[PDB]
Parts: C-alpha cells; structure tokens; sequence
C-alpha cells in the first residue's frame, strides 16, 4: 500500500 | 513468477541507524599506588583500563579480534544522531547543568564523592554544563572519554550523513523527463521547514562489471527485471472485440468451406490476453535487455507478416540470431522473392549474412530495399542521460514514420503477380497484407504509444541498462504480435505515476543495497589483507554479499565464482567512512594490545641478574618496556614451521633471547619465588616437547602486600631477577585532560520515504502527447 | 493567513473551469506554490494554449516565474491576457488600521467586477476553435465554459 506509507510520514511531521 | 517480485518488493529501504550510547573501549579503575622503595600508601589512584579483556592468545587471533571488533563499530557506526536523547543530569553541576551519557555522570559522581580527590576536580565538575545556540541549532554537551574513544565519536558527529530537506528537494529527487512530461500534473500540501533532514541513496553504477562473464547471475538479474517490468506496463483499454474483427477477417478472406485454403490459420491466436502479452512482453524485455526467441508456424502467413512490423519497431540485435533469421528466411521465400520471381532461396545454416542483408543487394525496388535496410541497420542508440546508461531508440521509429516505408513495401508487393506460382498463393498472399493495410494507422499509433512507454518506464530507471544476449530467453508468439497488431484503437494508456513511483523506489532500493553490499564487502577483504589473516578463506564473505542481494541461490552456486568476484572486489577502492574508521584502528590497535592485563607481549631471557623497575601502579616488578639490545623471535614464525632447532640451541646454550608474540602469564607475589629463580624454570618444557602453548611467564609484583617484603625495608637489596617480561604500563586517569566538548545539532527530524508528499495524476489520456507536441492515437 | 492547498483532478475540467474564479478572486499567495502552480498548468495546458493552437509547455517547476506569467506574454489577445495580468499581480495589500495590520483587495474584487473580464477571456474560449482537438470532446468543454 501507500496512503499508510503517505500516513506515516505525514505524522512524522504532525 | 510471483517468488521473484516478492523478493524485490521486500527489500526494504537502508533502516535509518542512530546510537544512544557513547562508543567506548576504556573505563577509569581505581588501583592503589606503592611508593618507591615498594612500600604502599593511604592514598589509591585511578588509571585507564579496558572493558571486555577479551583478547586471545597468539598475533594472528589478535589481528582476528580487531577485525571482529571493526566489524561491531561498523555496526554501531550510526548516520545521524541527536545528543540531548542520550543526555543525563550531573547531580553536581552549579547551574544543574546536563553531561552527555550515564556512564559520564557516574564517574563524575564517584569522583565527586571520593575523599582523595583535589578541590581543583570537584570545582571542575562543579563548573560543566551543557551550552545551546538555538541560532544555530547547535548544543554543546560535556563528556568524559579516552582519547580513542574521542576520536571514533568525533568521526561519528563530523562524518554522520544527513542533509536538508525542501519541497524543491522532492522535486529534484524525481526524474527530469517526467516533470518535463506535460501529460503528468504533480502537487503537494506541506512546506517542510529547514528543521528537515533527509539520507541520500548511493546510486552509483555496478563497479563489478556483471555485463561481463559472470552470465549467470546476470541472466537471473536480467529476468527479475524483466518479470518486475511486466508488473507495471499497463493493460490495454477498450480493444476492438474479437468476434467483429474475427467477421471483417472472414468476410475479407471468403473462407470456402469445402476447400481447404492456407486462410483459415490467420484467425489464430486472435484473443485478447495475448495482446496484453506481446504488449507486455517487448517493452519489459528492452528495459530488462532480456532477449527473447520467437515460437512461430510456417504456415501461418499473418505471423510472417506481423514479423515485418515487429522487426521493424524492434531491433534484430534485440532477437537471438537463429530465431529471426528462420523467421526472415520464411519470409524471404513466401511474400518477397516469389513477389519478384527471384529464385527460392539457397539459404546456408552457420551463413554470417542474415537473409535480409543480402536480399538487399538482389531485388530491384527502392521501397523494399529501403525497408530492408532500416531493418538490417536499426539498433538501439546508446546514450548515457542523467547518470544512467540507456538504449534509446531511432526517433524515427517514436513517432511513426517507419510503418509509412513498410506500406509503400507491402503495396509493391499487392501491385506484382507472381509469375512463379498459382493464383490462390498470391490471392493468399494479397489478402494477408490487406488485412494490415487496412490497419495503417491503428500500427502508426501503436508505434507510437510502446515507444512513448518505454522511454517513459526507462526515465525510471538507476542502473545503466546494458545491451548483452543472455542465457535464457522470454518466449514470443507472432500471433500475439497478430492480435496486437490486429486489435487496437482509438484508446491511449499511460502509466499511473504510482506505477512509477514503484518502479523507481524498487530499483533505487535495490540498487542502493547492492553499492552498500560491496562496500561492505571490500571493507571486509581490505582490512584481512591489511591484517595479514592467511589463514582466512574470503568465501564466507561472498555467500554473506550474496544471500543479501535477494535473487540469487546461493545453495546452487558454485565457488569459484566467489573468488573471482573477490578478485573484482579487491580493486575497489574502500568508502570513506569504513576507511578511515579502520585508519583509526590501526594506529591505535597496538596501544590496545598493551593493555588487557591478560596477556603480555613477550618475554625477555638474559642469563644475568638484572634490576627491577619501580613503577607504582605495581612496586616492584620485572617488566620491560623498549625491548632493546636482546634479539627477539616471533613465534608464529616458529608455530607455523616448526623449526625449534634455533631456540633449543639457544636455551641449551644459554643464550640471551627475546620471545615476542602474545604470551599469557601470572602474577606471582612472593620473595622466596623471586629469590630462587624460578621464572626461569618455564622454558625447559619446549625442548622436552616442542610445543609453544604451555608458556606462562612470572611477573615478579612486589609490594608490601607480599607476605615476606620485611626483608626489602630490612636489608637494603635491590630486588634484582633474570628473565623480564616485556611489557607496558597503564596511563593514569587525568580528569581534565580527559574531558572534552560534543558539539551536535539540536532537533532535526528524518524522513525516509520522499515521493509521499506528492500528489500527482495524469491529463485526460487521450489528449496525451508526445515528445513532439503532436497527439498519440490520433487516427480515428 | 492559514494557507490552504488544492486538491483536484486534473481531467475534470470543470473543476479547472471553477477554479479560475478561485485565482481570480482569492490572491494567489494565499496558496502554497506547488498546488497554485498545478491548477495553473493544467489550466493552461488543458483550456488555454490548445484553444488558441499553441504547443503545451515544457515547464520547469523550480522557476521563480509562475506559469500565467509565462502566458500573459505568449498570450497574444487582450480578452484574456488581461485577465491573467490581473491574476499574476493579485497579491494582499497590507494596510495599517486601528493600529492592526490588514490584508485587503484591489477594489475591483470588492465589487464584482473583474469577472467580468473573466467572462469576456471565457466567452472568448466559447468562440473558438480547438484546430486540433476532437469535437465531440472540444463541444464539452466549449459548453462547460457557458456553464460559468
């Protein structure tokens, strides 16, 4: 998948 | 055909490392401290010792210890790091300040807490903090170290890998052609600050030179490529249905039931599902560079045909030779001669001219010949574009201007009869060749999108793309190239830029694995070689280099190829990092050896009643620690070729000998074994037998903890003794001079995935262009 | 001043269509660059260049000089490069007032009255031929214009 690897580095941020 | 891309998809980026804990090989001890004339004092004393005495016996398993131990600082060599996480609180600091490690805080408090301390330490530790700049973004943390243990941190903070990270940084990480491809719009909804950091990959090409005489590994990395690349072509879209184009086929052949016609076959392998195939198959084979043969009837003419187009957008040095020249010499006999009345063809088998050359230099027509020679001589344009080697077509075949030449042939060839043979074969012949005329621009278009395509899968592409036939080829059925050939239309189909995304991560994955491998690797087999380890057999290693390139089997590979790939490996030059963490080793290993109170590092034999030296961390003792004057012998000279001939001459005469070599040895603490010599009794074992194992020097430390040291107050002799050990000391604990000042960043974050941040879709596909601004599947 | 992106599809081009109005209004620095960038290209890309019968582009997306800016120069017609001369220079204008700081409009977009000028570029649009485009589609998008 990609929207949890998005979601990961997202939240690395967030 | 499903193991081999869940290998790839599985190999992981490089796990971002980090330390928490300092690097360190010494620790302070306190000792006591005799004064001279051996007596003891109420005061002790600290000195640097080692953790983890655990040094062998012999040079050779020395110089095995320190390359076990480069590999553990290889391992715990980090590539970023932040000090405040490991940071600790002095619970004696004026300002309450912060000192780097736990370790570090627990020597500064038994110190502090110690009665024998100067005033000068304890202020010392009262007077270190921890210092910011958030300015700059920078700290400064205090630390106590050894100065080894300095020197391998200090590499660590100056030489960590990381580098700031910007939108403008996301956008350069992805390819120029597909930025510079107007069909694809890309955005994002983020603003990454300055605080950001992000590792780069090593994208650096095959130092090994696999293009060459290693065929068999390179015909397993060619096939994982190849079957990964079959995982992201795309599917075609809205194809023609084959029952209407099976009726057009029928109707324009007037298939006669009761006569048996040559007709019939050309409704073979129509399907869809084969179209994909062909689709599929060409274009991940010239990314690969997979050759393929070509599986084919002689009796179904449209697969002859279809072969025309086919090796026209597709270069013969693509092929494998005995394939194409079959195929070129059916073709040569049914369409082409016969359609001159030239003779059949006398064709020999091992002939180094393929029939298309010198078909070119016999017929008389400028349509067929031109066709002939854009076959003979079309072949992939080597081109080396953004770092990476690439087999770039004609640009007279991306867009579609060959196909143009291949109709003014074919309809040269409707426009003559065929003197030779009946009218059914030409009948055959002529309806064959309509059936693709017809087709025209259907082919122009086709043309077009697999070149658009494979340019396009290629901008995604790390490692140079060699052009090398190799072992195994890929099937290909000319009635898929039919049915491609036969169903398509007004239907463009692009690659998602995920499908490019993933493509391109895996490769760079991949490929970054494979520089950091060999990195490994050569590090390994430099530091053997510069370690003098002869006795090492390099193959583990390359099992080790192997088994982490995920594709290979190891279990059926042989070993000798190992060792040619070590003897690629050794010319390589070594990283900076691994080079100079081994330059620190070596200038710093001996300084090592001393220490470890275990083993010492040779044992002096002079038949004369010699002194002993006053040092204080002991008292009295019968060390050395220049070996000078004396002669010496290695000793795994002696234990490689047993020649005791010269130390038993030597010991049986009584003459002076040095013995160097890793040596174990006791610590006798008695007088009375001091005065009856018997450290020199150890030495008569090696010519009874004749091994040196069983040697196990006395180190004569005498102190007023002894047992009988009334005698040296009492009666004024120096202790004096024969046979010294070779040796040095232990460096006293200086505090201050200990101390130093770790300068780090201060808050930065990493970020390892890059391509998430975008956001990306394509323009509506069929107003996508090509490179020349002018429209793909255009012919409607 | 919370900076808002853009998420579309850039095949819908009516989402294009209503998302000029958003440049034309809304100031273009209220957006981050990339998305901004995004709707204008394929605003151009889509829409503009292949109703006058240019060549799409070849864009660098690391340049200082934002895509209208490029158009309103290779744009040759007042109905429309105007429009875009409005767009690329629809920045806030900072005001003191009440001792506050402000960020205000260019008083034609207080009034409505600059889509106006929208609307003569797009009627324009309407008028045209797409010389090369299909015509089962250019009739979509030539009527989804009128829509606005």
């Amino acid at each position: 998948k990609e929207e949890h690897q998005k979601e990961v580095q997202y939240e690395i941020l967030q | 055909k499903e193991s081999i891309l869940k290998k790839l998809e599985d190999i992981k980026p490089e796990q971002v490392k980090k330390q928490t804990k300092l690097f360190r090989i010494f620790e302070p001890r306190q000792l006591p401290v005799y004064r001279a004339n051996g007596e003891k004092e109420l005061r002790n004393r600290w000195y640097w010792k080692l953790k983890r005495d655990t040094l062998p016996d012999g040079d050779y398993d020395v110089r095995e210890y320190f390359l076990n131990l480069y590999d553990q600082v290889l391992t715990e060599m980090p590539d970023y790091l932040l000090l405040k996480d490991m940071a600790v609180e002095n619970k004696n600091s004026r300002d309450a300040g912060k000192v780097v490690d736990s370790e570090t805080a627990a020597i500064c408090d038994a110190i502090f807490q110690d009665e024998e301390t100067e005033g000068v330490v304890r202020r010392f530790i009262a007077e270190m903090r921890q210092r910011v700049q958030a300015d700059r973004n920078v700290v400064n943390y205090p630390s106590i170290l050894h100065p080894i243990d300095h020197a391998f941190n200090e590499y660590f903070l100056q030489h960590q890998l990381v580098e700031p990270l910007n939108n403008d940084i996301i956008f350069n990480y992805i390819p120029e052609r597909i930025r510079n491809d107007v069909n694809y719009i890309l955005n994002m909804d983020r603003n990454l600050p300055s605080t950001a950091r992000y590792i780069r990959p090593n994208l650096l090409q095959d130092r090994l030179n696999l293009h060459d005489n290693f065929e068999s590994l390179w015909d397993t990395i060619t096939t994982s490529n190849y079957i990964l690349a079959r995982s992201v072509v795309p599917d075609l879209k809205e194809l023609v249905s084959t029952e209407a184009q099976i009726q057009k086929m029928s109707q324009d052949l007037q298939l006669e039931a009761l006569t048996i016609q040559s007709e019939t076959q050309f409704l073979t392998g129509i399907n869809s599902q084969a179209a994909n195939d062909c689709f599929k198959t060409l274009i991940a084979a010239m990314l690969s560079q997979r050759t393929m043969s070509l599986d084919f009837v002689t009796t179904n003419y449209m697969s002859l045909i279809s072969g025309m187009w086919l090796l026209t957008v597709v270069p013969n040095d693509m092929f494998i030779r005995e394939s194409l020249v079959a195929c070129q010499l059916a073709i040569i006999n049914t369409i082409i001669y016969p359609a001159f009345g030239m003779q059949r063809m006398h064709y020999r088998n091992g002939d180094p001219q393929t029939p298309f050359q010198i078909a070119e230099q016999q017929i008389q027509n400028f349509q067929v010949a031109n066709w002939l020679h854009f076959v003979n001589n079309n072949q992939f344009r080597q081109v080396v574009i953004d770092g990476v080697l690439n087999q770039v077509l004609n640009d007279n075949i991306r867009n579609g201007h060959v196909v143009n030449q291949l109709m003014e042939a074919l309809m040269q060839l409707s426009r003559q009869q065929f003197p030779t043979m009946p009218v059914d074969y030409k009948r055959s012949i002529q309806r064959g060749i309509l059936l693709l005329s017809n087709r025209l621009g259907q082919l122009v278009d086709l043309t077009r999108l697999l070149a658009y395509n494979y340019e396009t899968l290629m901008a995604c592409i790390t490692m140079n793309m060699q052009h090398v036939q190799t072992l195994t080829t890929e099937k290909l059925q000319l009635t898929s190239v039919t049915s491609l050939c036969m169903l398509i239309g007004n239907a463009t189909v692009i690659p998602s830029p995920q499908t490019l995304f993933h493509y391109y991560n895996v490769n760079v994955n991949f490929h970054s694995n494979y520089n950091e491998r060999i990195n490994d690797a050569v590090a390994i087999i430099t530091a053997a070689n510069r370690l003098n380890l002869y006795q090492k057999k390099m193959k583990s290693i390359v099992e080790d280099f192997l088994k982490r390139l995920q594709i290979f089997d190891i279990s059926r590979v042989p070993d000798d190829q190992m060792y040619r790939l070590r003897d690629r490996l050794r010319l390589l030059p070594v990283e900076i990092r691994r080079l100079d963490i081994f330059n620190l080793i070596l200038m710093n290993m001996e300084q090592i050896e001393r220490a470890s109170d275990k083993i010492a590092q040779g044992v002096i034999i002079a038949y004369r009643d010699m002194q002993l030296e006053r040092d204080e961390m002991y008292g009295y003792v019968n060390i050395a620690r220049n070996l000078d004057g004396f002669q010496q012998i290695n000793l795994e000279e002696l234990m490689r070729t047993g020649d005791y001939a010269q130390i038993t001459n030597m010991l049986l005469n009584n003459q002076p000998v040095a013995l160097v070599g890793a040596l174990p040895f006791i610590t006798d603490s008695s007088v009375i074994s001091l005065v009856a010599k018997l450290d020199a009794t150890v030495f008569a074992q090696i010519v009874k037998l004749r091994k040196v194992d069983t040697l196990k020097p006395i180190l004569y430390k005498i102190n007023s903890d002894s047992n009988d040291f009334y005698l040296v107050a009492n009666y004024d002799w120096v202790p004096t003794s024969t046979t010294k050990v070779y040796k040095q000391i232990p460096q006293q604990f200086d505090f201050r001079a200990s101390m130093h000042m770790l300068t780090s960043n201060l808050t930065f974050t990493v970020y390892s995935d890059l391509l998430a941040f975008v956001s990306a879709d394509t323009v509506e596909p069929i107003n996508a262009v090509a490179f020349d601004n002018m429209r793909i599947m255009n012919e409607l």
